[PDB]
Protein backbone atom coordinates (compact mmCIF):
# COMPACT_ATOMS: atom_id res chain seq x y z
CA UNK A 1 0.00 0.00 0.00
CA UNK A 2 1.11 3.92 -0.27
CA UNK A 3 2.82 3.33 3.15
CA UNK A 4 4.34 6.99 4.47
CA UNK A 5 6.19 8.76 7.27
CA UNK A 6 6.05 12.20 8.85
CA UNK A 7 7.62 14.32 11.26
CA UNK A 8 5.35 16.72 12.27
CA UNK A 9 7.20 19.71 14.46
CA UNK A 10 6.30 23.03 16.06
CA UNK A 11 7.95 24.95 17.79
CA UNK A 12 5.68 28.20 20.02
CA UNK A 13 7.05 31.25 21.84
CA UNK A 14 5.25 32.39 24.31
CA UNK A 15 5.78 36.19 26.25
CA UNK A 16 7.76 36.85 29.60
CA UNK A 17 11.77 35.67 29.02
CA UNK A 18 10.51 31.95 28.49
CA UNK A 19 12.55 29.53 25.45
CA UNK A 20 10.41 28.34 22.66
CA UNK A 21 7.98 25.35 23.49
CA UNK A 22 8.96 22.65 20.59
CA UNK A 23 7.55 19.34 20.02
CA UNK A 24 7.95 16.99 17.46
CA UNK A 25 5.86 13.82 16.16
CA UNK A 26 6.55 11.17 14.05
CA UNK A 27 3.53 9.40 12.33
CA UNK A 28 3.87 5.81 10.61
CA UNK A 29 0.90 5.24 7.98
CA UNK A 30 -0.86 7.95 10.16
CA UNK A 31 -0.34 6.67 13.47
CA UNK A 32 1.43 8.67 15.68
CA UNK A 33 4.47 6.34 16.68
CA UNK A 34 6.97 8.89 18.78
CA UNK A 35 6.66 11.96 20.29
CA UNK A 36 9.03 14.71 21.92
CA UNK A 37 8.17 17.41 23.74
CA UNK A 38 10.43 20.31 25.69
CA UNK A 39 7.80 21.05 28.20
CA UNK A 40 8.35 17.64 29.39
CA UNK A 41 10.65 16.87 32.89
CA UNK A 42 13.02 15.24 30.58
CA UNK A 43 12.67 16.17 27.30
CA UNK A 44 13.41 13.01 25.09
CA UNK A 45 11.98 10.90 22.31
CA UNK A 46 9.31 9.00 24.03
CA UNK A 47 7.74 5.59 21.95
CA UNK A 48 3.78 6.23 21.20
CA UNK A 49 3.21 2.84 19.56
CA UNK A 50 3.98 -0.48 21.36
CA UNK A 51 5.89 -1.66 18.37
CA UNK A 52 8.63 0.93 19.42
CA UNK A 53 9.30 -0.21 22.79
CA UNK A 54 11.96 -3.19 20.56
CA UNK A 55 14.27 -0.17 20.19
CA UNK A 56 17.27 0.15 21.93
CA UNK A 57 18.10 3.45 24.00
CA UNK A 58 20.70 4.49 21.19
CA UNK A 59 17.73 4.96 18.93
CA UNK A 60 15.94 7.05 21.77
CA UNK A 61 19.38 8.71 22.12
CA UNK A 62 19.89 9.94 18.34
CA UNK A 63 16.75 11.03 18.08
CA UNK A 64 16.41 13.10 21.36
CA UNK A 65 19.88 14.62 19.74
CA UNK A 66 18.04 15.58 16.64
CA UNK A 67 15.93 17.07 18.70
CA UNK A 68 17.99 19.24 20.74
CA UNK A 69 19.28 20.27 17.12
CA UNK A 70 16.07 21.28 15.71
CA UNK A 71 14.90 23.46 18.94
CA UNK A 72 17.37 25.39 18.35
CA UNK A 73 17.04 25.82 14.49
CA UNK A 74 13.17 26.49 15.37
CA UNK A 75 14.26 28.75 17.96
CA UNK A 76 16.82 31.23 16.05
CA UNK A 77 14.34 30.80 13.00
CA UNK A 78 11.28 32.13 15.47
CA UNK A 79 13.38 34.61 16.44
CA UNK A 80 14.26 35.73 12.38
CA UNK A 81 10.53 35.30 11.47
CA UNK A 82 9.74 38.40 14.60
CA UNK A 83 11.88 40.83 12.25
CA UNK A 84 10.80 39.72 8.57
CA UNK A 85 7.50 40.59 9.78
CA UNK A 86 8.33 43.64 11.24
CA UNK A 87 6.10 42.21 14.83
CA UNK A 88 6.68 43.07 18.36
CA UNK A 89 7.79 41.27 21.56
CA UNK A 90 5.79 39.66 24.06
CA UNK A 91 3.36 38.34 21.69
CA UNK A 92 3.11 34.14 20.76
CA UNK A 93 3.99 32.68 17.66
CA UNK A 94 4.18 29.32 16.03
CA UNK A 95 6.42 27.97 13.57
CA UNK A 96 5.52 24.51 12.14
CA UNK A 97 7.41 21.70 9.96
CA UNK A 98 5.92 18.83 8.18
CA UNK A 99 8.50 16.02 6.97
CA UNK A 100 8.42 12.84 5.21
CA UNK A 101 8.42 10.50 2.53
CA UNK A 102 5.27 8.01 0.51
CA UNK A 103 6.85 4.88 -0.46
CA UNK A 104 4.81 2.54 -3.03
CA UNK A 105 5.00 -0.93 -2.20
CA UNK A 106 8.06 -1.76 -3.96
CA UNK A 107 9.68 -0.22 -1.28
CA UNK A 108 10.59 2.99 -4.11
CA UNK A 109 10.32 6.74 -3.15
CA UNK A 110 7.47 8.01 -4.39
CA UNK A 111 6.54 11.65 -3.15
CA UNK A 112 8.92 13.51 -0.74
CA UNK A 113 7.80 16.47 1.48
CA UNK A 114 9.37 19.11 3.47
CA UNK A 115 6.98 22.13 4.11
CA UNK A 116 6.92 25.22 6.87
CA UNK A 117 4.36 27.57 8.00
CA UNK A 118 4.57 30.62 9.93
CA UNK A 119 1.55 31.28 12.33
CA UNK A 120 -0.49 28.57 10.29
CA UNK A 121 0.05 29.68 6.87
CA UNK A 122 2.33 28.59 4.01
CA UNK A 123 5.85 29.70 4.55
CA UNK A 124 8.11 27.59 2.22
CA UNK A 125 7.86 24.78 0.99
CA UNK A 126 9.94 22.12 -1.21
CA UNK A 127 8.30 21.37 -4.28
CA UNK A 128 7.95 18.23 -5.77
CA UNK A 129 12.17 17.99 -7.22
CA UNK A 130 12.81 18.09 -4.23
CA UNK A 131 15.48 20.61 -5.71
CA UNK A 132 13.19 24.55 -5.74
CA UNK A 133 10.93 25.84 -3.34
CA UNK A 134 7.72 28.03 -3.44
CA UNK A 135 7.56 30.65 -1.04
CA UNK A 136 4.43 31.87 -0.05
CA UNK A 137 5.30 35.37 1.32
CA UNK A 138 7.34 38.55 0.59
CA UNK A 139 9.21 37.31 3.71
CA UNK A 140 9.45 33.82 3.05
CA UNK A 141 11.49 34.97 -0.53
CA UNK A 142 14.53 36.11 1.64
CA UNK A 143 14.41 32.75 3.05
CA UNK A 144 14.57 30.82 -0.58
CA UNK A 145 17.41 33.09 -1.23
CA UNK A 146 19.33 31.90 1.60
CA UNK A 147 18.71 28.19 0.93
CA UNK A 148 19.23 28.44 -2.97
CA UNK A 149 22.80 30.18 -1.80
CA UNK A 150 23.30 27.33 0.81
CA UNK A 151 22.06 24.26 -1.56
CA UNK A 152 19.51 23.35 1.39
CA UNK A 153 17.76 21.22 -0.57
CA UNK A 154 20.16 18.99 -1.56
CA UNK A 155 20.45 18.19 2.34
CA UNK A 156 16.78 17.82 2.67
CA UNK A 157 16.74 15.64 -0.26
CA UNK A 158 19.01 12.98 0.38
CA UNK A 159 17.22 12.86 3.81
CA UNK A 160 13.95 12.42 2.02
CA UNK A 161 15.46 9.79 -0.26
CA UNK A 162 17.75 7.88 2.13
CA UNK A 163 17.14 8.17 5.80
CA UNK A 164 13.19 8.67 5.61
CA UNK A 165 12.61 5.43 2.90
CA UNK A 166 15.14 3.26 4.88
CA UNK A 167 13.63 4.21 8.27
CA UNK A 168 10.16 3.74 7.00
CA UNK A 169 11.17 0.30 5.74
CA UNK A 170 12.26 -0.34 8.66
CA UNK A 171 9.57 0.59 11.09
CA UNK A 172 7.20 -1.24 8.92
CA UNK A 173 8.64 -4.67 9.67
CA UNK A 174 9.03 -3.73 13.32
CA UNK A 175 4.96 -3.27 12.90
CA UNK A 176 -1.14 -4.42 7.39
CA UNK A 177 -3.44 -4.21 10.36
CA UNK A 178 -6.95 -3.19 10.42
CA UNK A 179 -10.33 -3.15 11.99
CA UNK A 180 -13.50 -2.99 9.80
CA UNK A 181 -16.59 -0.86 10.77
CA UNK A 182 -19.43 -2.19 12.48
CA UNK A 183 -22.56 -0.41 10.65
CA UNK A 184 -26.20 0.42 11.59
CA UNK A 185 -28.82 2.83 10.54
CA UNK A 186 -30.65 4.72 13.21
CA UNK A 187 -33.72 6.67 11.86
CA UNK A 188 -34.89 10.02 13.46
CA UNK A 189 -37.75 12.12 13.34
CA UNK A 190 -38.45 15.53 11.66
CA UNK A 191 -41.50 17.35 10.98
CA UNK A 192 -43.60 17.93 7.88
CA UNK A 193 -43.30 14.13 7.29
CA UNK A 194 -39.88 13.90 6.72
CA UNK A 195 -37.57 11.52 8.99
CA UNK A 196 -33.20 11.11 9.05
CA UNK A 197 -31.72 8.48 8.21
CA UNK A 198 -28.33 8.48 9.83
CA UNK A 199 -25.67 5.93 8.74
CA UNK A 200 -23.00 5.11 11.46
CA UNK A 201 -19.72 3.53 11.29
CA UNK A 202 -17.97 2.76 14.34
CA UNK A 203 -14.92 0.75 15.39
CA UNK A 204 -13.11 0.99 12.36
CA UNK A 205 -8.97 1.55 11.75
CA UNK A 206 -7.71 3.14 10.02
CA UNK A 207 -9.82 6.37 9.44
CA UNK A 208 -10.36 6.90 5.89
CA UNK A 209 -13.67 5.64 4.99
CA UNK A 210 -16.29 6.46 2.21
CA UNK A 211 -19.78 6.53 3.14
CA UNK A 212 -22.92 6.65 0.86
CA UNK A 213 -26.66 7.04 0.70
CA UNK A 214 -28.58 5.00 -2.28
CA UNK A 215 -31.78 6.26 -3.22
CA UNK A 216 -32.58 2.95 -5.20
CA UNK A 217 -29.61 3.10 -7.17
CA UNK A 218 -28.47 6.69 -7.60
CA UNK A 219 -26.36 8.22 -5.02
CA UNK A 220 -26.77 11.12 -2.97
CA UNK A 221 -24.03 13.42 -2.92
CA UNK A 222 -25.56 16.31 -2.51
CA UNK A 223 -28.82 15.87 0.26
CA UNK A 224 -26.16 14.33 2.34
CA UNK A 225 -24.66 15.41 5.93
CA UNK A 226 -21.58 14.17 7.16
CA UNK A 227 -19.44 14.29 9.84
CA UNK A 228 -15.40 14.61 10.30
CA UNK A 229 -14.28 11.53 10.76
CA UNK A 230 -13.43 11.06 14.76
CA UNK A 231 -11.53 9.10 17.29
CA UNK A 232 -13.06 7.29 20.01
CA UNK A 233 -10.65 7.35 22.23
CA UNK A 234 -9.35 3.76 21.81
CA UNK A 235 -7.43 3.59 18.70
CA UNK A 236 -10.19 3.55 16.37
CA UNK A 237 -12.41 5.89 14.47
CA UNK A 238 -16.31 6.60 14.05
CA UNK A 239 -18.30 8.83 11.01
CA UNK A 240 -21.64 8.79 10.19
CA UNK A 241 -23.76 10.19 7.34
CA UNK A 242 -27.54 11.13 7.38
CA UNK A 243 -29.81 11.92 4.50
CA UNK A 244 -33.75 13.53 5.20
CA UNK A 245 -36.23 11.01 3.62
CA UNK A 246 -39.58 11.27 3.28
CA UNK A 247 -41.87 9.38 5.75
CA UNK A 248 -42.77 5.75 4.84
CA UNK A 249 -40.33 5.88 1.88
CA UNK A 250 -37.44 5.20 4.37
CA UNK A 251 -36.85 1.11 2.63
CA UNK A 252 -35.72 2.93 -1.04
CA UNK A 253 -32.39 4.29 1.11
CA UNK A 254 -29.79 2.35 0.79
CA UNK A 255 -26.49 3.17 3.01
CA UNK A 256 -22.99 2.14 1.93
CA UNK A 257 -19.78 2.00 3.81
CA UNK A 258 -16.31 1.18 2.11
CA UNK A 259 -13.38 0.14 4.01
CA UNK A 260 -10.41 -1.37 3.59
CA UNK A 261 -10.63 -3.68 6.41
CA UNK A 262 -13.95 -4.57 4.29
CA UNK A 263 -14.28 -7.80 2.29
CA UNK A 264 -17.32 -6.37 0.49
CA UNK A 265 -18.27 -3.05 1.02
CA UNK A 266 -21.43 -3.25 3.79
CA UNK A 267 -24.22 -2.38 2.57
CA UNK A 268 -27.40 -1.53 4.42
CA UNK A 269 -30.75 -0.22 5.29
CA UNK A 270 -32.80 1.05 8.10
CA UNK A 271 -34.20 -2.10 9.89
CA UNK A 272 -37.54 -1.73 12.14
CA UNK B 1 13.96 8.81 12.21
CA UNK B 2 13.29 12.61 11.89
CA UNK B 3 14.99 15.65 9.99
CA UNK B 4 18.00 17.23 10.87
CA UNK B 5 17.40 20.71 9.45
CA UNK B 6 21.10 22.44 7.85
CA UNK B 7 21.50 26.18 8.18
CA UNK B 8 20.85 28.26 7.02
CA UNK B 9 17.60 28.77 9.37
CA UNK B 10 14.54 30.57 8.28
CA UNK C 1 -4.73 34.44 11.20
CA UNK C 2 -6.86 32.60 14.05
CA UNK C 3 -8.58 30.15 12.82
CA UNK C 4 -11.81 29.12 14.83
CA UNK C 5 -12.59 25.67 16.85
CA UNK C 6 -14.87 23.10 15.33
CA UNK C 7 -16.40 20.90 17.61
CA UNK C 8 -17.79 17.07 18.25
CA UNK C 9 -19.03 16.00 21.33
CA UNK C 10 -19.91 11.95 21.58
CA UNK C 11 -19.71 8.89 23.22
CA UNK C 12 -16.81 6.41 22.56
CA UNK C 13 -19.70 3.33 22.64
CA UNK C 14 -23.12 3.30 21.41
CA UNK C 15 -25.21 5.04 24.54
CA UNK C 16 -27.11 2.95 26.74
CA UNK C 17 -29.00 4.70 29.68
CA UNK C 18 -26.67 3.08 33.00
CA UNK C 19 -23.93 1.74 31.38
CA UNK C 20 -20.54 3.14 32.00
CA UNK C 21 -19.16 5.01 28.85
CA UNK C 22 -16.74 7.86 27.47
CA UNK C 23 -17.83 11.05 26.41
CA UNK C 24 -15.13 12.56 23.87
CA UNK C 25 -15.01 16.33 22.68
CA UNK C 26 -12.77 16.41 19.63
CA UNK C 27 -11.58 19.53 19.22
CA UNK C 28 -10.16 20.97 15.68
CA UNK C 29 -9.32 23.47 12.72
CA UNK C 30 -7.99 26.06 15.30
CA UNK C 31 -5.27 28.26 15.80
CA UNK C 32 -3.26 29.59 17.46
CA UNK C 33 -2.76 26.03 19.51
CA UNK C 34 -3.35 27.82 23.03
CA UNK C 35 -7.03 26.29 24.20
CA UNK C 36 -8.87 25.89 27.06
CA UNK C 37 -11.40 23.00 27.26
CA UNK C 38 -14.06 22.13 29.53
CA UNK C 39 -16.67 19.64 30.07
CA UNK C 40 -19.71 20.48 31.79
CA UNK C 41 -22.14 17.65 33.67
CA UNK C 42 -25.62 19.44 33.97
CA UNK C 43 -24.36 22.69 33.58
CA UNK C 44 -21.07 22.57 36.52
CA UNK C 45 -17.47 21.70 35.41
CA UNK C 46 -16.61 17.70 35.31
CA UNK C 47 -13.57 17.37 37.21
CA UNK C 48 -10.23 15.73 36.31
CA UNK C 49 -10.86 15.41 32.45
CA UNK C 50 -8.07 14.12 30.70
CA UNK C 51 -6.68 15.77 27.31
CA UNK C 52 -5.33 14.41 25.36
CA UNK C 53 -1.32 15.84 23.52
CA UNK C 54 -2.42 18.58 21.05
CA UNK C 55 -1.61 17.15 17.41
CA UNK C 56 -1.64 19.26 13.79
CA UNK C 57 -3.23 18.56 10.53
CA UNK C 58 -1.96 18.50 6.80
CA UNK C 59 -3.71 22.29 6.98
CA UNK C 60 -1.38 23.09 9.86
CA UNK C 61 -4.20 23.67 12.06
CA UNK C 62 -4.43 22.09 15.49
CA UNK C 63 -6.84 19.28 17.37
CA UNK C 64 -7.23 18.04 20.23
CA UNK C 65 -9.36 14.92 22.31
CA UNK C 66 -10.76 15.68 25.20
CA UNK C 67 -12.40 12.65 27.19
CA UNK C 68 -14.07 11.91 30.69
CA UNK C 69 -15.66 8.63 31.69
CA UNK C 70 -19.58 8.85 32.17
CA UNK C 71 -22.56 7.34 32.68
CA UNK C 72 -25.57 8.99 30.56
CA UNK C 73 -29.20 8.78 31.43
CA UNK C 74 -31.79 9.79 30.72
CA UNK C 75 -31.66 13.42 31.66
CA UNK C 76 -28.36 14.17 32.37
CA UNK C 77 -27.24 16.48 29.64
CA UNK C 78 -23.00 16.88 28.71
CA UNK C 79 -21.38 19.27 27.19
CA UNK C 80 -17.89 20.98 26.14
CA UNK C 81 -17.34 24.63 26.46
CA UNK C 82 -14.58 25.92 24.78
CA UNK C 83 -12.36 29.16 24.95
CA UNK C 84 -10.43 30.80 22.02
CA UNK C 85 -9.16 33.32 21.02
CA UNK C 86 -10.24 33.18 17.53
CA UNK C 87 -13.64 33.82 19.42
CA UNK C 88 -15.62 36.47 21.34
CA UNK C 89 -17.44 34.16 23.76
CA UNK C 90 -16.69 30.23 24.43
CA UNK C 91 -18.32 27.87 22.45
CA UNK C 92 -20.40 24.84 24.37
CA UNK C 93 -21.60 21.74 22.16
CA UNK C 94 -24.17 19.82 23.90
CA UNK C 95 -24.03 15.95 23.56
CA UNK C 96 -26.47 14.42 21.59
CA UNK C 97 -27.11 10.83 21.82
CA UNK C 98 -28.32 10.71 18.42
CA UNK C 99 -24.84 12.48 16.92
CL1 LIG D 1 19.87 2.46 16.32
CL1 LIG E 1 22.37 17.88 16.61
CL1 LIG F 1 9.00 38.71 24.86
CL1 LIG G 1 17.84 1.58 9.23
CL1 LIG H 1 -9.09 5.02 28.13
CL1 LIG I 1 -21.50 10.46 35.23
CL1 LIG J 1 -20.54 30.89 29.03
Amino acid sequence: GPHSMRYFETAVSRPGLEEPRYISVGYVDNKEFVRFDSDAENPRYEPRAPWMEQEGPEYWERETQKAKGQEQWFRVSLRNLLGYYNQSAGGSHTLQQMSGCDLGSDWRLLRGYLQFAYEGRDYIALNEDLKTWTAADMAAQITRRKWEQSGAAEHYKAYLEGECVEWLHRYLKNGLRTDSPKAHVTHHPRSKGEVTLRCWALGFYPADITLTWQLNGEELTQDMELVETRPAGDGTFQKWASVVVPLGKEQNYTCRVYHEGLPEPLTLRWEP
Amino acid sequence: SGPSNTPPEI
Amino acid sequence: IQKTPQIQVYSRHPPENGKPNILNCYVTQFHPPHIEIQMLKNGKKIPKVEMSDMSFSKDWSFYILAHTEFTPTETDTYACRVKHDSMAEPKTVYWDRDM
